[PDB]
């Protein structure tokens, strides 16, 4: 039997959370991916800035503000 | 006893003179090698030699900088030295006009003495050594590295080069016996030429804090 | 074949009267600190590295010899000895990273008990605030 | 002189080809005649080994001061 | 059953930066202290050791046939080898073989590479009971313990765990260091591909 | 979800049709890089390229 | 608060080491420490000067040293900021935060300084004191107060009254809370701090 | 329990980039160290460069050197400093045997005329602070021309500072540290009569040899721009994984 349900997931773009206009997850609404906190710090570790640009500022809130 | 007397009296003479070398004050080679059944000839029995001060040198001169100054070598006998030898002391510092000494104890030195140091310091610096510190060196031994003392214009030619605040250095306390073993106070700084295995000989610069 | 014996316990001045039936130059405790007074800080290091090594050469594993005397010179370079678990990494210029650590809210009641305007090279500090950081690739720019 | 060295520090070719294919990817003039393939990965060898780079490599120095580096005057070799 | 995150970079930058400062071609090994990480795996070493020993003929066209299934078509002209045997049918043998790869795959500029270390099986691996008492010849030179590579052509020896695996003083282990990342991680998936085939 | 397969590169992953069909890319359509873009707005979310 | 006093509205540190820490403080505030280690040997004391002084030690190495380091290339108007004075700031206040607790008896007053607690939800009590506080404080104003009560006199302390603690608190030792609580300089504030 | 130790050791130094100066900085200004490890090698490869991995740069000289561009790198460095330098270095130790030893401005004088003053019996009281054949020999040097002076406090400051340190080894060629220019010299004159005494086909001569391993040293080192605190985090990391064996 599946010892897990074996389905996959996937997203490019689509609808998104309301207060935080962050991408849902679930698999049934085509759900994202999750950071925690090992990614997070492996990030840190490597020693790179313009992939955190890119990634978690360009593509997972973008977002024009003004002040 | 007096066997073991005498022969801890010769152990400190002779790293007394080490010290004195290593401070970079002159001492002929014969001095520094000689023999403790040789220095059983300049003195002998417990009570026959005396020991309080029958051998106080006080007498070795700072000659590179100039033929003037000469640090004063102490062995008072009360092993909580009270404040009024010092007073003898600095009396008869002032009457000589030196402002170097060094004193040694047998178990200690009554806080009240310590005190009336601080407060004659200024040109009245008289460093305090148990004899327990100098029972043998620090500096002999595997691990400990080799220091030097630099001069203003090298450390001033450092700053220069790197292009750095006197806040980066890596920063000792005079506590440390090795500090206190060659008498740096603060504000200066001794590089180190302490080996390694990975290739060797590393030199850094340390600043007295 | 330098011969030896199998001491226990920590009193160093204790050791010199005997004096002249052993090798008190290659002379190294366990501990890091009954040395640490008695010898000096430079004294602290080889054994510091002495130790770590041991504690992983007793399974097999071995780091290279370049980690340990890296990790020796930021946790003890004011003289005293201190850990890095909180007290050394406490340093940190950056609270932010702090923040990271453990626990938010202590370390923003540090920056705001002491408001400094941090110089933004740490990777925390200009990597939350949206720039290039100087980490890897971000030192320098067109 | 500079108290950097002439050689090629990895980070930088690696980076700034990432810089010259975002260049020849967006809008860029074609300053080698791309010989087929359209993708400047594949034509950044071509770019590099060319010397087509105008690129200034603002190489930082401890704190602000910093150098300025065309990629051709460093010894960019196998 | 542990899982896997997936990632493209929307710019050239992370794509580069992920192409080079990332790729298993010029990290090839282990910066921790300078071994290989991505060597040959097990189940392409067998093969190894079956092809390149003392003896496997093969007639022209199988050996037409090898170099071109273990040559990801991109190439261009290809070059190619001579008999090594010439009397009945112009036969070959397996070192011929895997040293076209190289000659083919490494670039026209420089020039194939030397070596004479060692191989995992010792020279003992086949012995039998004893020798007719002869001196003079010994069982410690002459022998097919050790690889021998001179200017790419392997002349003895087989391909044992050392080389394609991943240890120090192995064979894509040297040609990285000398050669860059790329051609190593090329020689690395042609020679599994052969090595299937 | 992995396995362990050879048929790849030891540099190089193979993804299914899912995330190499919905994920891309964007790019200024230059007068160099015409046809590809332009058969891959051909195409689309329903066959890659 | 458990730092302080009731009688004098101080802190239960006397006024030397505070004024001690206050320089040591002023000097943090660009960075320096051989001089910080170098001050210890010279007293401190009231901000005065006079020719041909008594046997007593002074305070202005504090400001002839600031205008030295500014002299000379190593102090503008922002400040310096490095590793090392982040390390030696960090253990100073620490050591103030550990006076502060180490403190029971008040020097100046010798007053009975009720002991409080504090509650994981935003609260303070007092305590009584025992009587051994009661015994030995003096003849004169006690912390017993003019009631008599049975075993127990643990109470609510409201906002208010705390509120003014710290306002008398603040505006007694604000040459040193404003320092504590500034790590850079203040001159674009150059403002007092109130207990609000 | 290994993995728990991993995540206690991650909250760790975080922010140590080798600056431009090759010397290993921190976030703020700080100044930790000044070379690396020793200098720069961050074992890339220093599992090649030093141990008999040079019996294979014997071989495949050429590609290991147009491939490099020596000439394309000739012109940008000078082999000036690290031949003096270590020429005066090899003397000093040559006619020092023994550094570890406390040797001044006339220990070697009194060395010297210790023999004349145990000659002549020159004694007194043993007043102050010396002995009585001591005294007459310190008031002698003051007399003394400065001439002899000079000659002996010559030879009486240190084996000049290393080579790396008041040579930054990114600008100035052959910047090898103590125990590597042993290494490169221990084979050169092992090999050399090792090959005249071979059959020494062989085209490639005794300085070709230093030039090539000088090279790979100045290649082998680690670039400015790599964090190094975190490199040491994984590195200490691993173990703190790999302590599951038990």
């Amino acid at each position: 039997r599946h010892m897990v349900s074996d389905k996959f997931q996937v997203r490019t773009t689509g609808a998104r959370d309301r207060v935080t206009n962050q991408p849902i997850g679930g698999r049934n609404v085509q759900g994202g991916i999750r950071f925690g906190e090992m990614e997070r710090d492996a990030l840190l570790a490597h020693g790179t800035s313009f992939l955190l640009h890119d990634r978690l500022f360009n593509c997972s809130d973008r977002s024009v503000a003004h002040v | 006893d007096d066997e073991e007397e005498t022969y801890r009296l010769w152990k400190i003479r002779k790293t007394i003179m080490q010290l004195c070398h290593d401070r970079g004050y002159l001492v002929t080679q014969d001095e520094l090698d000689q023999t403790l059944e040789e220095f059983k000839a300049q003195s002998g029995d417990k009570p026959s030699e005396g020991r309080p001060r029958r051998t106080d040198l006080t007498v070795l001169v700072a000659h590179n900088d100039d033929p003037t100054d000469q640090m004063f070598v102490f062995f008072p006998e009360e092993p909580k030295v009270g404040i009024k030898t010092i007073k003898v002391y600095c009396q008869r510092m002032q009457e000589e006009n030196i402002t170097r000494a060094l004193i040694v104890v047998q178990q200690g030195m009554t806080p009240s003495a310590k005190q009336s140091l601080v407060d004659m310091a200024p040109k009245y610096i008289l460093e305090q050594f148990l004899q327990q510190e100098l029972l043998i060196n620090i500096t002999e031994h595997e691990l400990v590295p080799e220091h030097v003392v630099m001069t203003k214009e090298e450390v001033t030619e450092l700053l220069a080069r790197y292009k750095l605040r006197e806040n980066q250095l890596p920063r000792i306390q005079a506590g440390d016996p090795v500090a206190r073993y060659f008498g740096i106070k603060r504000g200066q700084v001794v590089k180190i030429i302490r080996p390694s295995e990975t290739a060797g000989r590393y030199i850094t610069y340390r600043l007295v804090q | 074949k330098e011969l030896v014996l199998n001491t226990e316990g920590i009193n160093l001045p204790e050791l010199f009267k005997y004096a002249e039936v052993l090798d008190l130059r290659r002379l190294y405790s366990n501990d890091i600190h009954a040395i640490a007074n008695t010898y000096g800080i430079e004294a602290a290091l080889r054994v510091i590295e002495k130790e770590i090594k041991d504690v992983f050469a007793v399974y097999g594993i071995a780091v290279d010899p370049r980690h340990l005397s890296l990790v020796a010179d930021y946790m003890c370079f004011e003289g005293v000895y201190k850990p890095l678990n909180r007290f050394g990494i406490r340093s940190n210029s950056s609270p932010l990273q702090q923040m990271t650590f453990e626990t938010s809210f202590q370390f923003l009641k540090q920056a705001t008990m002491l408001g400094s305007h941090d110089e933004l090279r740490s990777p925390s500090a200009c990597l939350v605030v949206g720039k290039v950081v100087r980490g890897g690739t971000g030192l320098f720019e067109l | 002189k500079r108290i950097t060295t002439p050689y090629m520090t990895k980070y930088e070719r690696a980076r700034v080809l990432g810089t010259r294919a975002l260049q020849i990817a967006m809008c860029a003039p074609v300053m080698v005649e791309l010989e087929g393939e359209t993708d400047p990965l594949l034509i950044a060898m071509k770019e590099l080994k060319a010397r087509k780079i105008p690129i200034i490599i603002r190489r930082y120095l401890p704190d602000g001061s910093y150098e300025d580096w065309g990629v051709d005057e460093l010894i960019i070799t196998d | 059953g542990d899982e896997m995150n997936a990632h493209f970079p929307q710019s050239e930058l992370g794509r580069a930066e992920a192409y080079v400062l990332a790729c298993t071609d010029q990290q090839y090994l282990v910066p921790k202290d300078g071994q290989p990480l991505a060597g040959l795996i097990q189940d392409h070493m067998v093969s190894g050791a079956s092809m390149t020993t003392r003896g496997c003929f093969f007639t022209r066209e199988h050996y037409m046939e090898l170099v071109y299934r273990g040559l990801t078509d991109k190439v261009g002209r290809v070059k190619l080898l001579s008999p090594s045997i010439l009397k009945p049918f112009p036969l070959w043998t397996g070192k011929q073989v895997v040293s076209t790869l190289l000659i083919n795959i490494i670039p026209e500029d420089h020039i194939p590479l030397n070596l004479s270390g060692k191989a995992k099986i010792t020279g003992k691996a086949w012995v039998k009971e004893t020798p007719r008492s002869v001196p003079g010849f010994n069982p410690d030179s002459m022998c097919e313990s050790q690889v021998i590579i001179r200017e790419g052509e392997l002349l003895c020896g087989v391909l044992d765990k050392a080389h394609y695996g991943s240890s120090a003083y192995g064979l894509v282990h040297c040609c990285y260091e000398i050669y860059g990342g790329e051609t190593s991680g090329k020689v690395l998936t042609c020679l599994a591909r052969l090595f299937t085939a | 979800v992995i396995c362990p397969d050879m048929y790849i590169n030891t540099n190089e992953i193979g993804i299914p049709m899912v995330f190499a069909t919905k994920l891309t890319y964007p790019q200024p359509v230059t007068p160099w890089n015409v046809q590809e873009l332009r058969q891959a707005v051909i195409n689309g979310p329903n066959v890659h390229p | 608060l458990r730092g302080s006093c009731l009688n004098c509205h101080m802190l239960t540190c006397p006024r030397a080491v505070i004024h001690l820490l206050l320089c040591q403080l002023r000097v943090l505030e660009v960075g320096a420490l051989q001089a910080v280690y170098e001050l210890e040997r010279i007293l401190n004391r009231f901000l005065e000067e006079n020719p041909d002084p008594s046997a007593s030690e002074i305070r202005e190495e504090l400001e002839q040293y600031t205008t030295e380091i500014v002299q000379n290339n190593l102090l503008g108007s922002q400040g310096a900021h490095v590793k090392n004075v982040c390390e030696s700031k960090s253990k100073l206040i620490a050591l103030f935060w550990k006076a502060h607790m180490n403190a029971k008896r008040c020097p100046h007053c010798k007053t009975g300084r009720s002991v409080v607690r504090k509650e994981h939800n935003s609260k303070l009590t007092i305590t009584f004191p025992a009587m051994v506080h009661r015994t030995a404080g003096q003849k004169d104003s006690e912390p017993l107060g003019i009631e008599e009560a049975q075993i127990g006199k643990r109470g609510y302390l409201t906002p208010t009254s705390a509120r003014e603690h710290l306002s008398a608190l603040w505006k007694n030792e604000g040459f040193f809370l404003n320092y504590l609580f500034s790590g850079m300089d203040d001159d674009g504030m150059e403002s007092r701090f109130n207990p609000s | 329990r290994s993995g728990y130790l991993q995540r206690c050791i991650i909250k760790h130094l975080e922010g140590l980039v080798v600056q431009y100066d090759l010397t290993v900085r921190d976030s703020d200004g700080s100044v930790v160290q000044f070379l690396y490890g020793e200098d720069g090698l961050d074992i890339p490869k220093t599992q090649f460069l030093q141990p008999k991995q040079f019996p294979f740069l014997a071989s495949n000289y050429e590609v290991i050197m147009k491939s490099q561009h020596l000439h394309e790198v000739l012109s940008r460095a000078d082999p000036k400093k690290a031949l003096h330098h270590f020429r005066a270095i090899k003397k000093w130790q040559s006619k020092h045997p023994n550094t570890l030893l406390r040797r001044g401005a006339f220990l070697s004088y009194s060395q010297k005329i210790q023999e004349a003053v145990k000659a002549l019996k020159l004694e007194s009281e043993n007043r102050n602070g010396r002995s009585p054949g001591t005294q007459e020999m310190l008031r002698m040097w003051y007399e003394l021309d400065e001439e002899s002076r000079r000659k002996y406090q010559k030879k009486a400051a240190a084996c000049p500072d290393p080579s790396l340190s008041v040579w930054r080894p990114d600008i100035y060629f052959a910047s090898v540290s103590e125990t590597f220019e042993t290494k490169v010299d221990d084979y050169s004159q092992e090999w050399a009569a090792q090959t005249e005494k071979s059959y020494e086909k062989s085209e490639l001569s005794l300085d070709r040899l230093r030039t090539l391993l000088q090279l790979k040293w100045q290649r082998s080192l680690c670039e400015p721009g790599e964090a190094v605190g975190l490199l040491a985090a994984q590195s200490i990391g691993e173990p703190s994984t790999q302590m599951t064996l038990n």
